């Protein structure tokens, strides 16, 4: 019958809202067709379906959004799918139960299911005996992102290291394993052992792009702000053309001394921005351009147009108020500076802002609990170990 | 002046006994969500819990 | 007598002879490029208001 083939063959091409309404078409010809059902049933599975959490791949963090380079460097199987576009998952869980009870072995697949259904709610060590058993049988790459995605969640670096080094020799090269190790390497900030592995992510499969930004954004800090264009203009050639990336262009030419690129990249990242808040950060790295040129002028109104189109920008407001105390206004840049504070509770650089204006005041008690968190927020800074010791000596005697 | 001392302390009484009724509230939801978690840590369909 | 062509500069430069204590500022960043489950996650959310939005 032609209607049940063109529903499937609508299948292959993955046309899905012109397959579902021909499958339904279908279904009140029969009082029940499996295969019908079915055929309807996955073809609204995969309208939409990710895996996976929001991996979202920065080039510029350590912790908590920090910056750089001051720092350092059978047919009811896929009824039961259904249930997982929709995260029920306990509803799911019982009829997984049935089903493996029905068939007590050959389906890994059920064996490492059931362990994600646990993993979706929050059943960590269930989950942890659960699909450790289907892979002492069987050998699959996503299973492996399986253990090793549980671990991680767990808080244990190093048993994370095993299976990344188990199943790499018997997935010889493979791809998204080597991906998985250089990931959690920036988690512990190991760049030392991270940007090798991100170069063989590079060494086969030349155009993963979620490994040639965290090489070329590991250059632009600590200076090589060439190499790191080179990252970037082949990322532009494959041709995915965001508004972040025509920011990150823009900031690569002007570093390297080059400047033609370095501001028509610029106007093209103001335009086709997505969201209000998103238009601030361009305007913002704006900024960092206008200081280099010496306009100052232009640049108290790059980082006030950052500042009216996003508020809260934390970054942006301990940056206005230095522009502040270059021209005299003190006691307009200490409120700044208490309010990027209060935005950022982490983030040293306005707590030790502080304790250089509330210092040559002479108010020696807030300068101490400003240049305290300049501590303890980033340890091994140079000249906050010059400004508690020029403070302790204050508070022994004379 | 002397009339109008009362009338602002036990408003602040009562504001006392308002920051006095806050905080046994606030740790028995704390033992209000931990009793959750230890339910979400062991309501599944099997044994042992 | 083609041409002169000398214009002889210092070869000197102004060596710092302390440190001073100085204000210092945050430093630009470099904006993350979103995933391609991102990229789907965000846009499928998008539709998701305008038909919220009629409805």
């Amino acid at each position: 019958m032609e209607p049940l083939l063109l529903a499937w063959s609508y299948f292959r091409r993955r046309k899905f809202q012109l397959c579902a309404d021909l499958c339904t078409q279908m279904l009140e010809k029969s009082p029940y067709d499996q295969a019908a059902w079915i055929l309807k049933a996955r073809a609204l599975t995969e309208m939409v379906y990710i895996d996976e959490i929001d991996v979202d791949q920065e080039g510029i963090a350590e912790m908590m959004l920090d910056e750089n380079a001051i720092a350092q460097v059978l047919a009811k199987a896929l009824f039961e799918y259904i249930f997982h576009h929709e995260n029920d998952v306990k509803t799911a869980l019982d009829l997984a139960a049935l089903s493996t009870e029905h068939s007590q072995y050959k389906d890994w697949w059920w064996k490492v299911q059931i362990g994600k259904c646990y993993y979706r709610l929050g059943m960590y060590r269930e989950a942890e005996k659960q699909f450790k058993s289907a892979l002492k049988q069987q050998e699959m790459v996503d299973t492996f992102l399986y253990l090793a995605k549980v671990y991680v969640s767990l808080d244990q670096p190093v048993t994370a290291l095993n299976l990344f080094k188990q199943g790499l020799d018997k997935f010889p090269g493979e791809v998204t394993l080597l991906c998985g190790i250089a990931r959690i390497y920036e988690e512990m900030n190991n760049m030392s052992s991270a940007a090798e592995y991100y170069k063989e992510v590079l060494k086969q499969d030349n155009t993963h792009v979620e490994a040639i930004a965290c090489i070329g954004s590991n250059h632009f800090y600590s200076d090589q702000p060439e190499i790191a264009l080179r990252f970037y203009r082949r990322l532009l050639q494959m041709g995915i053309y965001n508004g972040q990336l025509f920011n990150n262009l823009g900031l690569c030419c002007f570093y390297a001394q080059q400047y033609d690129m370095t501001l028509t990249s610029f106007e093209r990242a103001l335009s086709l921005a997505e969201n209000e808040e998103e238009a601030a950060d361009v305007w913002y790295n704006l900024g960092h351009v206008a200081v280099g040129i010496g306009d100052t002028n232009l640049a108290h109104q790059c980082f006030r147009l950052a500042l009216v189109n996003n508020n809260n920008h934390a970054e942006a407001y301990n940056n206005l108020a230095v522009l502040e105390m270059r021209k005299g206004h003190v006691e307009q840049a200490r409120a700044l500076l208490q309010t990027a504070s209060s935005l950022a509770p982490h983030m040293y650089e306005p707590h030790f802002n502080f304790a250089t204006i509330s210092d040559k005041i002479g108010d020696l008690q807030r300068s101490y609990v400003a240049a305290q968190k300049s501590e303890a927020a980033f340890p091994d800074h140079v000249d906050t170990q010059h400004l508690i010791k020029q403070l302790r000596q204050h508070f022994a005697m004379l | 002046l002397q009339e109008y001392f009362e009338l602002i302390d036990h408003h602040f009484e009562l504001r006392i006994n308002g920051e006095k009724l806050e905080e046994l509230l606030s740790e028995r939801a704390v033992q209000f969500r931990a009793i959750q978690r230890r339910l979400l840590a062991r309501f599944k369909d099997k044994t042992p819990a | 007598v083609k041409s002169m062509f000398r214009e002889v500069l210092p070869k000197q430069g102004p060596l710092f002879v302390e440190d001073i204590m100085t204000m210092v500022l945050c430093k630009p960043k470099l904006l993350p490029l979103k995933s391609l489950t991102l990229e789907k996650l965000e846009k499928m959310h998008q539709a998701a208001q305008n038909t919220i939005r009629q409805q």
